[PDB]
């Protein structure tokens, strides 16, 4: 009967995947420890971003209907470069209960990276209307109908920066890049010591055609903590259009190599998410007359 | 028979282009129309015409834009030519590039062998983007991707004709790119006596600033839409006739040079046939002034190719 | 001692209730019982389900 | 040389009509455009097309309309044909009736020998108003006023060619009026065997109701605009070719019956010539169902005529 | 692509027919010419025309005619349409019967799927002979044998248009046969009012007697050869367009009635398609005078068919 | 209205020319035919074609030719264009020169303001004879006398298009004269790359000698008849359309140089409209081989002109 516990652990995977088709990755090492949350919260700080996600993921096998598990999983899985694999987790976090303002902000961001304007505005609105102090041409409705209630929320409570972050996200999705930067600048004035907004400042400068500004913000972000491969990807993108391809490729590869640092590196099914990052390697490495290398770019194993 | 699809048919350019295509297409052919808003009304309007032998078809897109729209995945079955004309009515490039990538990705996945005609501006940058998108899924064919630049040829012919009147030529060669400084009219290659240099360079300058002339007249509220529709329909009819075997014309288009010029993309004369481009022709002799103009134009064209082929969006 | 672990691993691997699953899951399970890489080989070998040692390790 | 002026050229219908007219006009002819807003932009747009032998003119009126615009008294000199296609998108009747009569009064005081083609939407009631206006100044010629009704024939031809296949017919006679219950198609007068009466009267009903079909498809945001442009361009080309002496075509139009019918205005067949209408033709044989339809149509056509004449008499 | 062969291309009708056919054929076609004398010179003359996309071929037969000519056997491979226009300029029937039989036998043994258009004069008698010749081989298709009779319709249209000017009609239906008393034009089926019955009788007699009008003017030296070339070319173009899929026209021809009439062969309306005849239509309503003429015409054409089939069998 | 007269309409060229001209002439025009034998027969059967808006007239001369024939005097009243194609099939020169003199003298004595197009060979010597006759009458106009030399351009285009395939050009410039060594095709002035000089040499020689291979093909029994008819019809249509105001074409014709060149008559580019020749244009740049060819061409053409004027001078 040595198999007895392996059997049930296998069932827990598919028994919960059916109700939520999040592709829980096979070959996960935390799935047989007793207190994965306690070490996952520590792994998030001291060590690589990419191997705390598996611990938060293993929590959901032992414990469904725990909101913190999906909150953390959906947040960290998008601090890495897997956005499409984070949306479906925050949706379940909402399904547990809609009142959490810490989930709506992650939806507000994660949809702009895929141009889902309708979902972005829906979640951005409900974020504000969940708190008990905000009571009651891109689009002649549905847009200014939101921005006008944000302009009703700044004559009071002037200086909480998570509100300026929402204004930044709103102006980013409508291509107002030349005034999103100051919103994120004010936010960064008010709390300086977190990377999560330095990244969003740099990303707006990059789109405003100021790539010589962005690199400083990314070197703040990648100094508050390492392992934040989002900003490494953004640095590669900034170098590409500064025409320094020989350096852009070597930023890309230290992004791709760090994303998958675990023993028994990978299982299956999640790899479709990484297949969006190799295309920026190919796009640069198919300048500079590189023959016989775009073929491996098509499979694996780096350089 | 042929099946021709217009992607973005309810816009200002799109419905005039569709009206012109309806009355010119050969007997026994299909016309397909797509847009995210207004397609059903345009399809109902056009189907009341008494054109015999023509069947009109349509598909309505998702009201809030959605990538890989299922409606466009079903209208794209069996199509022979795709006319891509959707666009916003570097801020313009940043959005038109993203529109074009998804449109071509959705269309090319179900009918890989079709011809693609790019009308969305700026063509100098949006033709390389389509080439890269087709390379990514492994179905790129260099003989079936075309950029439309007939409008400046029409302008050049019109401007030279009413200076030498009565002396009429049917066309004028134009090479280089498709915007302002990058377009070079070769007036030395047309028959008959020619004006003096001071007048001729004034005529040459007007051709490449003609886009601003229309917008200034409209008080900045719009651009030229009838001329673009005329040029697009005229270019599309050549491709349709050449595919069927009823002609083999010579045209000037923004195409891949296939190693015959140092610039990866350029406007050049070509011969069309039953399976795309059949022959690429050299530019031919030119004078020193025109040689200097071409030297100036190619440097900007290369900078535009680089901007097109390195496009990527930054993850917030 | 270890022989108990190895034999239990073999009788675990030789069962249809378990064969169809990916080997990558079964290695991660078996690791938890005190079976190291070396002993996982011992187990795959004695069951006739060989896998290279480095592919277990990597 | 022939000079044709389009009044209301910057509207939704007017722009496509002007574009189509530029392509088909004969060598050596002029095209004049007028509107209260947007004329110079459309004039600049069309001037860049390489059509040889054609001249383009334009004029613009005051932003707040004024009676007897002094720009229209200048553009109107030397014109041969007027295409009255202005009109805002019973208040609709009350505003369009006031627009039409002022436009006609301004143009006819300058060139009284031209032809007037009325394309404004309520034709049954606006064609008599123009007749009263021309009578007031004293230059009415009953052979030079025409109301355009070709769209009903286009639809009737399309639907029957769809029913019978492969068996194509080029045209279908339609008489009566130009609005809903006043439309009467005569399918008994075309060649070939017909379908059974049950589906034939369904086709007859669809021809009368086709106007409301497009408005529903557009969700109330507009109406048919390309089909009317097609019909107007075709009719204007008929008038031009007949006037130049290059043809003598037979058409159906809403004209003045100069004594050969009890109803003062009706849609009926005529022959065009160098001086306008040359000959008026009888309706011809019809079945009993068609006779019953026509008898009901005439009674309401007469009330529409009376309404229009009452308005004109009150205003003048 | 299509390959059209003209048999007897060096005669009076053949040369003009080939000249007209070279200017009209679609891009990418082939034209083949055969005769016993003079074919190489005709082919050399036509090959200098600057028409692009058309190829010209020829073959020459023995000066003393030889049955089952080896050259015609080699020219007949790959042909889609045969135009039989050979004939000596009741010996006028007894001489041409053998020519028709030999030519059809030689052509049908090489490509039995081609269309056969008979232009040799005794149409009422030569069309059945070709049918029996094809039947003797086992390759007869009733939808692919046509006799040309368009000259009667051309004459009827010309004569009616002259009397009702300026009222013009594009065609007139003619049924029955193709010689003297067997020709019946149906003037009651065209639109517009008609002249008195005393004038219609003279007009109808002119159409039946018009063949002898030309012979009299030529003083017995010849007959009509430009009108017949016009008719043959215009009919062959209909056949070509129908085969290629570019139209589905309605025509009048001397065809086999597939049990739809009591007479084996008659001139009646049909619709053409990609496989030959696609549908046969009824004659429709007619007047009493037209009915009494149809009776006599049918009576005569039955004897003509019997004569044609009398020695197509039991000889050679 | 235009009235076009074909002189010698019953010959081998004339019949086909009249047939082609009947099919293309504009609505409302007249066709006049004349000959010494056979005019009534050709006029009878061309009048049975169903083309509307065209009137056909004819006249016949006394079979033994009579100078200043009254029948031609009566028919020539009101004509606009004369097409002289009355050549007999240095005895040929002696026979044809007198005929040309007599016909021009008869025609120009009643309508001196018409245009004369000369098709009877040899053009190089017959055009100066017509000029001399008109100057004797006292009504010479240098802008309304044309020699037709368009068959060489047709042949040159055909041969070069056969060489370069698929690469089509619509026309090729040809200068000099219209006989053998006097024909000079300028291939350096067409678009696109050209074959080796060794093959261009053979193509040019073929162009100069093409008239003899058709005679050899016919075994000395005749000459080209269809290509000359087509060239004549096309040139006549150019002249008619230019004269009506519906075009301003550019053509190559054997005309009076009027001091533009050292040779009194030469084939050269011109643009005509509304009064005959409007502008005569320079020949343009040429290579060394073409310069060498043109030297000899001009040297021979001067002798041909001298002989023509020598013949003309001897007649009072």
């Amino acid at each position: 009967e040595w198999v007895r516990e392996y059997a049930e652990a296998q069932e827990q995977l598919q028994r919960v995947q059916n109700e939520t088709n999040y592709p829980f990755e096979p070959n996960n090492p935390y799935m047989y420890h007793d207190k994965p949350m306690e070490e996952g919260i520590a792994m998030l700080q001291l060590a690589n971003m990419a191997e705390a996600a598996l611990a938060f993921e293993a929590v959901c096998q032992k414990e469904p209907e725990n909101v913190e598990a999906w909150r953390r999983l959906g947040t960290t899985q998008a601090e890495n470069e897997k956005d499409c694999l984070a949306i479906i987790a925050l949706n379940h976090a909402r399904m547990l209960d809609p009142k959490d303002i810490a989930v709506h902000a992650a939806l507000a961001v994660s949809h702009t990276n895929e141009h889902n304007v309708g979902a972005a505005l829906q979640s951005l609105r409900s974020w504000l209307l969940s708190q008990p102090q905000y009571e009651h041409f891109a689009a002649p409705s549905e847009y200014r109908d939101c921005c006008t209630l944000l302009y009703a929320a700044v004559e009071m409570n002037p200086n909480d920066p998570q509100l300026h972050a929402s204004l930044g996200v709103l102006h980013n999705l409508s291509h107002r890049f030349d005034e999103a930067a100051k919103n994120f600048r004010r936010a960064v004035e008010l709390r300086p010591d977190d990377a999560h907004m330095w990244n969003k400042l740099g990303a707006t400068l990059a789109n405003g055609n100021r790539p010589q500004e962005a690199l400083e913000a990314y070197n703040r972000a990648l100094d508050i903590n390492p392992g934040y491969v989002r900003v490494m990807y953004n640095m590669a993108v900034s170098y590409s259009n500064m025409a320094q391809y020989p350096l852009a490729a070597k930023h890309i590869t230290r992004a791709i190599a760090l994303q998958a640092g675990g023993t028994n590196p990978q299982g299956e099914g999640s790899r479709i998410a990484t297949r969006g990052l190799w295309d920026l390697l190919r796009m640069t490495l198919n300048l500079m007359d590189r023959s016989d290398l775009v073929e491996a770019s098509w499979q694996q194993d780096l350089t | 028979m042929v099946n021709v699809a217009v992607i973005g048919a309810a816009g200002g350019i799109g419905q005039s282009l569709s009206l012109l295509l309806l009355r010119e297409l050969p007997f026994g052919s299909t016309l397909s129309l797509y847009d995210v808003v207004g397609a059903p009304g345009v399809a109902a309007d056009l189907s009341h015409i008494d054109r015999a032998g023509i069947t009109v078809k349509h598909a309505a897109g998702k009201l809030p834009p959605v990538p890989r729209d299922p409606a466009l995945t079903e209208l794209a079955e069996g199509v022979d030519v795709f006319v891509i004309v959707a666009g916003v009515p570097d801020d313009l490039f940043n959005v038109n590039a993203g529109i074009v990538m998804d449109l071509v990705l959705t269309c090319a996945s179900v009918s890989p062998n079709a011809c693609f005609c790019i009308v969305t501006n700026p063509v100098n940058s949006t033709t390389p983007i389509a080439a890269q998108t087709l390379r990514k899924i492994g179905v790129y064919n260099k003989n079936k991707l075309l950029g439309v630049s007939l409008l400046d040829g029409l302008r050049a012919t019109r401007f030279i004709n009413n200076a030498r009147h009565p002396l009429v030529v049917p066309y004028v060669p134009v090479v280089g790119g498709h915007s302002d400084v990058t377009i070079v009219p070769l007036y030395s290659q047309i028959p008959g006596p020619l004006p003096d240099e001071s007048t001729l360079k004034e005529i040459r300058k007007r051709v490449q600033v003609a886009g601003t002339e229309v917008v200034k007249a409209k008080a900045g509220r719009g651009s030229a839409t009838l001329s673009m529709a005329e040029a697009g329909a005229r270019f599309t009819m050549h491709v349709v006739k050449a595919l069927m075997g009823l002609d083999t014309p010579m045209v000037y288009a923004y195409v891949d040079t296939d190693g015959e010029h140092e610039c990866p993309f350029l406007a050049m004369p070509v011969v069309l046939g039953k399976n795309g481009i059949e022959r690429r022709l050299p530019i031919g002799p030119i004078t020193t002034v025109e040689k200097e103009m071409l030297e100036e134009a190619v440097g900007v064209v290369k900078k535009n190719i680089a901007k097109g082929e390195t496009f990527a969006r930054s993850k917030l | 001692e270890k022989r108990k672990r190895v034999s239990s691993a073999v009788q675990f691997l030789h069962d249809s209730r378990v064969k169809i699953t990916p080997a990558a899951n079964k290695i991660q399970f078996l690791k938890s019982k005190g079976l190291t890489t070396e002993e996982v080989c011992e187990a795959f070998e004695k069951a006739g389900q060989t896998i290279p040692l480095d592919e277990i390790k990597k």
